[PDB]
């Protein structure tokens, strides 16, 4: 479809313009916030998509084109060079085959091969429709993640405070147990003394009566 | 995953609250029982006091009796 560098940028800006023109009804818009660099030179294609560094999947050239849409979603189309080998170089026809929406492969429905031909309007409308369908859940996911963060932080703080409060109760119990043992020992000693003294008293009382029987040996 | 974090947080939470309740009741309990022990000790000391007084009186009366044959 396109050259590596001599046709990629123009086709991408035209594609972005078509998407923007036909995505008018939905609040979603497509574009890039990137504006070149610090140097401010004229003849600048500010609006459009972005191109990433080439990679190699299984020995074949791989060249990405990322279209960052509003609302937090993205659309990425992928090129490869069958006519040229080794590096991508320049001035080399490229083939658009893979279409990705939010990292999930979706080429399977957007681009069946049918009648040995295909138009672009179907592609554009199809991607617009899937983007506007997916946006709802893609948006609720972030809210649920933030809620998870807030709740886990609160709960963990609760647990730490409660444990810090808990700490010293075992030592309190230990001191109590020591005092209890001391009390038990005291009670036992007193009871033993008392019973021994009772036995002594009974023996002495018997002797007293026995001796008073005769009157102290006359 | 945050889901395992939910699991661990809630299980530790339940564990800690159960421990907190039991450990909060323990102190009232042990105060009660130490007071009871003090009471038992005092009762036993009273009985011992009585026995000692009786022993002393009885021994004195004996020594009075046997003197001088």
């Amino acid at each position: 479809i396109s050259s590596t560098r001599l046709q990629l940028h123009r086709t991408m800006q035209a594609f972005v313009r078509a998407l923007n023109q036909k995505l008018n009804g939905t609040g979603i818009s497509a574009g890039s916030d990137k504006t070149g660099d610090v140097a401010q030179s004229g003849a600048r294609a500010i609006g459009g998509a972005e191109i990433g560094r080439a990679r190699n999947v299984n020995g074949l050239p791989v060249l990405p084109a990322i279209i960052p849409l509003s609302d937090g979603q993205t659309i990425s189309i992928l090129f490869h060079s069958p006519t040229a080998e080794n590096r991508i170089t320049n001035s080399d026809t490229l083939v658009a085959f893979q279409f990705l929406l939010n990292k999930k492969d979706v080429t399977h429905t957007v681009a069946p091969m049918s009648g040995r031909d295909m138009t672009l309007a179907q592609v554009t409308m199809k991607l617009a429709n899937l983007a506007e369908k997916n946006s709802a859940k893609f948006q609720r996911a972030q809210k649920k993640k933030k809620a998870l963060v807030d709740e886990i932080t609160q709960l963990q703080a609760d647990s730490d405070q409660k444990e810090d409060a808990m700490s010293d109760l075992a030592d309190q119990v230990a001191a109590v147990e020591g005092q209890k043992a001391d009390l038990e020992q005291k009670i036992n000693a007193v009871a033993s003394e008392a019973d021994s003294l009772y036995e002594e008293n009974e023996r002495l009382q018997g002797e007293i009566d026995r001796l008073n029987r005769t009157g102290g040996r006359d | 995953s945050n889901f395992q974090r939910l699991q661990e947080a809630k299980q530790r939470n339940a564990q800690v609250v159960a421990a907190y309740k039991s450990a909060q009741n323990s102190v009232s309990f042990n105060q009660q029982q130490i007071t009871d022990l003090r009471a038992k000790l005092d009762k036993e000391t009273g009985r011992l006091n009585n026995e000692k007084a009786r022993n002393g009186e009885l021994k004195r009366r004996l020594k009075q009796l046997k003197a001088g044959n």
